[PDB]
């Protein structure tokens, strides 16, 4: 729902 | 915890009359204890109290007192509930108050209150405002609505106006908008007015329209029209029958000049040049243009005498569309002739200056003759009476139509010369009343500047001596006339003008320019001039340097019918006057720097003057008078870093207690000041090296107070709906002043890489990321978010790129900073708007380090994560515009899209493949705005083209679009947008690219008979 706007490198 | 259980349980059984024993107990439970329990419980309470109102209501005047304390226990629990933090579900409460509502049952007062609570307690908080989907919206705007058109006349009636304004807004400014369909509902309304006298909440309704109108007019511009036909008369009807209040009054023009705006954008005269014409629309323009000028012989539309700003421009427009029952100039002239009272004659005066000044081109050559001579009959009155100064703009008015005129006739010319020979001998006396001093030289000003009048010995005199003192007007007339003539000898009189501006009473009484701000580069100007061996070729010389609300729909309205298209289209001086120049200043500065008190005097002056020396110094360093490094050892650039140290001390002392409040404004205005005086443009211009004076003066001491100052004050603890987070409201008097000196510190830090100075720009660069670290900063603080949009749009810059690790940081918590306001569409409008601003930076890839992969990921997925939301209708048009605006920015950047390609959901899309998806939105302006900016798929804009095969990939992809936006087809509106973007694509395509003219001209060949573009819009565009 919200975790698309957070960055993930890995 | 268990408690609470057993009494709703309790509660929920049916007594006879330990039911109020239970309802006091309820009310009287409500303790500390229990409130921390009930974070995550709300919902559950809520549900229970919702059986209890059921239960009750299901068993008069004692029924309406029953009903009245229901309704305060129902407040009370509301106030209660949410008045730490927004706790509840509002859906269900949503739903609660929509079914009080609905139904007849209930009692008149319980529906109002009722409605109350749902205006003050629901509308009024962000959360619920932003949270409320788009069915809720229009349910509730068809429920509020169907019951204002009951003829249930009561109190509550205007209060249930107020209720759809709001309603409106929020559909208008948080989803897609209300449906076409609606506007009839309006018009019931207004056809009720036209027989109901009273008119409860005229007022409101006609806002709401007002709203859903302008935010409707982007599209469905025809159908607009069509209502506006349609209602205008009935609104007309209303102001000649009804009582003409204020707020009706002003709502009633505001429309019309909305309406006004549509049909003619940007005073569009004809059908063929942007104009929508109907026979019925002319018929209102002219019944409009009667009552107007029927209200303007009225004490209320005013001991003041001059008419409201609002209803002169909408008089202007209506003339402009009016004059060619003849209603020409002569209409005014006659009225400016036959009134004698000066209650009769202002407002004709202020028609006039309005339609001169926004279309010159109104008034006829044949004209100008008459005009002047009626003016001229106006002003020679010895006392200076009311009607003066309206004839002073009128006249400036007219001087500056004329000088913008080729087309006259000898004989005209003539005339003309001998009536403003004659006007300007009758102004000049009385020139020495202050009371008109501001229009007075202004007009002198448009005679000089057009060369009217040739300028006499006597006209200089009047600067030197005590005859005036300095002044914004006096000055820029006294530019306007050094421009333009040639200084009498009379060196006695350059010195004496000099000594005039510089004039300062010996031994307090600080002299006027050092009071009043001026424009920037303004008295430096004049004074470096005056010393040069050729004043006019100097002044000449220095002002040919090259320069560094509804308007937006009106300019798409011309666009989409193609009438406006944006795309396609040796000096010496004297030396005996400068070093009486120097030696004036140095004793002005002197004075006021041995005079000064830690108290007495004010802090911004000595930034004036500082600022005056830094200016005058610069000025001399554009020419060749004076060298960059021998004007760091001159006089003026000690007095003035000593005027600079002086002036911190105020800021010492501020940081020594910030406690203080009185201080906040001369603080204020002291940074705002700085800030006007540093510039960021670098284009070899007197103000670049007045700014790096300036700059240079600064000690590091001082940018380490101010830097202090501001992690103190960052690390310190009637409207219609909910209010912005981003208004300026939320934000005290220590709030603006740690913006105003947060953006000093950003232009200092941004300015200072490119020369030298004595602090380091390093060290501050540092302390202002500080301030955005993830344990200080707080998102939900709306000075934390203001303090974090100004870093974004300041800190990065083009020509000195930031360090890498600078940018990581600036990313850090955006992401963050973008979750707690997903909900809200202005302010994810602002973040995108503040974004873009990094791209500049983001694109170097010289040190392409894994910082610099860091950072470009941080900012795509971000980008990305907004399209993926934004294909999937969660964001309103304006989001969408700005997620346009910031992909162009990417476009730009980086035009092979190396390293530009969004990730969403496991795959992978470039940033140009992305971008021409946009041609086939839902919403014309976007549309519009993707295919005018479509050009940067065919150009390098950083101008070589790009290669081959990309621009015919990408010509043939925005065709296909654009023909899909079509092929998926009362409705004239969509097809003529779509049919506008189209060829809109195609001209933007011909004129930028000169590989696919060819490719483009066939196209639009095919279009003309397959798509059913009109033969004259093409032949237009080809002709431009």
């Amino acid at each position: 729902a919200d975790d698309l706007f957070r960055y993930n490198p890995y | 915890l268990n408690d609470l259980l057993i009494c709703c349980r309790q509660l929920e059984h049916d007594r006879a009359t330990e039911r109020k024993k239970e309802v006091e107990k309820f009310k009287r439970l409500i303790r500390d204890p229990e409130t921390i329990k009930h974070l995550d419980n709300w919902d559950a309470v809520f549900r229970f109290l919702q059986k209890y109102i059921q239960k009750e209501t299901e068993c008069q005047a004692s029924r309406q007192k029953k009903m009245q304390e229901i309704s305060s226990l129902v407040k009370y629990f509301i106030k209660c509930a949410n008045r730490r933090a927004p706790r509840l579900k509002c859906q269900e409460l949503l739903n609660y108050i929509m079914d009080t509502v609905k139904d007849s049952s209930n009692g008149a007062i319980y529906g109002a209150d009722c409605s109350n609570i749902l205006l003050k307690d629901i509308l009024s908080v962000r959360k619920y405002w932003c949270e409320i989907s788009q069915q809720q919206w229009l349910e509730l705007f068809s429920v509020y609505f169907r019951l204002y058109l009951k003829p249930s006349q009561d109190v509550h009636r205007v209060l249930v106006a107020r209720i759809i304004h709001a309603v409106t807004k929020g559909c208008c400014s948080q989803t897609d908008g209300l449906n076409s369909k609606f506007l009839d509902f309006f018009s019931k309304a207004i056809q009720c007015a036209r027989q109901e006298k009273s008119s409860s909440g005229l007022n409101h309704i006609l806002a709401a329209l007002t709203i859903f109108l302008k935010t409707l007019a982007v599209n469905f511009r025809i159908r607009v029209c069509e209502l506006g036909d349609e209602i205008l008369p009935t609104l007309l009807y209303i102001w000649t029958q009804h009582r003409l209040n204020d707020s009706l009054k002003e709502v009633i023009i505001e429309l019309f000049q909305l309406q006004i705006y549509i049909h003619h954008p940007k005073g569009a005269k004809t059908q063929e040049k942007g104009a929508y014409e109907s026979t019925k629309w002319r018929s209102i323009l002219y019944n409009l243009y009667d009552l107007l000028v029927n209200e303007i012989s009225h004490i209320g539309s005013r001991r003041n005498i001059a008419v409201k700003e609002n209803l002169i421009e909408l008089m202007a427009d209506i003339c402009h569309q009016v004059f060619n029952i003849e209603l020409g100039w002569e209409v005014i002239k006659d009225h400016l002739q036959k009134s004698q009272n000066d209650f009769d004659l202002v407002p004709w005066l202020q028609i006039a200056t309005q339609l001169i000044s926004k279309y010159p081109a109104s008034l006829p050559n044949c004209e100008l003759s008459p005009l002047l001579m009626i003016l001229s009959q106006l002003l020679p009155q010895q006392r200076h009476g009311e009607r003066t100064p309206y004839v002073l703009r009128c006249l400036t008015e007219v001087a500056l139509c004329q000088d913008k005129r080729s087309n006259l006739e000898s004989s005209q010319k003539s005339d003309l010369l001998k009536l403003w020979n004659k006007i300007w001998c009758i102004t000049f006396r009385g020139i020495s009343s202050e009371q008109i001093q501001a229009e007075n030289f202004g007009l002198l000003g448009a005679i000089i500047q057009g060369s009217l009048v040739e300028v006499d010995r006597e006209f200089w005199k009047l600067f030197t001596g005590s005859a005036c003192r300095p002044s914004c007007p006096a000055v820029c007339c006294l530019t306007l006339a050094l421009t333009t003539s040639i200084v009498p000898g009379t060196f006695s009189l350059k010195e004496s003008i000099m000594k005039w501006l510089l004039f300062y009473q010996l031994e307090t009484e600080v002299p006027p320019i050092l009071h009043s701000n001026f424009p920037h580069l303004v008295l430096e100007k004049i004074l470096v001039s005056l010393t040069m061996k050729n004043c006019k070729a100097a002044m000449n010389f220095f002002q040919s340097v090259p320069e560094c609300s509804f308007s937006e729909v009106e300019e798409l309205f011309l666009q989409t019918t193609f009438d406006k298209m944006d795309f396609l289209t040796g000096f010496s001086v004297h030396q005996n006057l400068k070093e009486s120049l120097d030696r004036c200043l140095l004793g002005l500065s002197e004075q006021l720097l041995n005079n000064y008190s830690s108290e007495i005097t004010n802090s911004e002056t000595l930034v004036r003057c500082s600022r005056l020396l830094v200016g005058v110094l610069g000025c001399y360093c554009y020419m060749g008078v004076i060298a960059e490094e021998e004007a760091y050892k001159s006089e003026l650039f000690q007095k003035a870093k000593s005027l600079m140290q002086c002036a911190g001390e105020s800021i010492t002392l501020f940081k020594n207690k910030t406690n203080e409040e009185f201080r906040i404004g001369s603080l204020r205005n002291m940074m705002q000041l700085c800030t006007r005086c540093l510039s960021n443009c670098t284009k070899k211009s007197p103000n670049k090296i007045a700014s790096g004076f300036f700059l240079r003066l600064l000690t590091s001491k001082l940018m380490n107070d101010i830097a202090d100052i501001c992690k103190s004050l960052a690390s310190f603890i009637s409207t219609i709906g909910a209010i912005n987070p981003l208004a300026e409201e939320y934000l005290s008097k220590q709030d603006l002043l740690f913006l105003d000196m947060l953006k000093f510190l950003c232009l200092c830090v941004t300015t200072a890489q490119t020369n030298t100075v004595s602090f380091r720009a390093a060290d501050i660069r540092r302390k202002l990321l500080m301030l955005i670290d993830s344990s200080t900063l707080e998102p939900t603080k709306s000075l934390h978010l203001h303090m974090y949009l100004m870093l974004l749009k300041e800190l990065p810059g083009e020509e000195y790129p930031l360090p890498m690790e600078d940018v990581l940081e600036l990313l850090k918590p955006l992401s963050n900073v973008c979750s707690l306001y997903r909900r809200d569409q202005d302010v994810c409008k602002t973040i995108l708007n503040h974004v873009l601003h990094v791209v500049k930076n983001l694109g170097q890839s010289n040190m392409d380090s894994e910082n610099t992969r860091d950072a470009q990921g941080q900012f795509l997925t971000v980008i990305g994560a907004f399209w993926h939301l934004t294909k999937e209708r969660k964001y309103i048009f304006s989001v969408r515009m700005a997620l346009v605006n910031c992909l162009k920015t990417l476009l730009e950047a980086d035009p092979y899209s190396k390293w530009a390609i969004l990730n969403v959901m496991g795959k992978d899309f470039p940033v140009n493949e992305v971008f021409t998806q946009f041609l086939a939105d839902n919403h014309h302006q976007v549309r519009m705005l993707a295919a005018e900016s479509i050009n940067r798929l065919f150009q390098d804009t950083k101008l070589k083209a790009l290669p081959l095969k990309l621009q015919q990939t990408a010509f043939e992809n925005a065709y296909l679009k654009a023909q899909e936006g079509m092929r998926e087809m009362e409705t004239l509106d969509e097809i003529y947008n779509r049919k506008s973007v189209l060829l809109t694509l195609i001209a933007v395509v011909l004129s930028c690219s000169p590989i696919c003219e060819k490719q483009a001209l066939f196209a639009l060949c095919k279009s003309v008979k397959e798509n059913g573009l009109e033969p004259h819009l093409v032949k237009k565009v080809l002709e431009k």
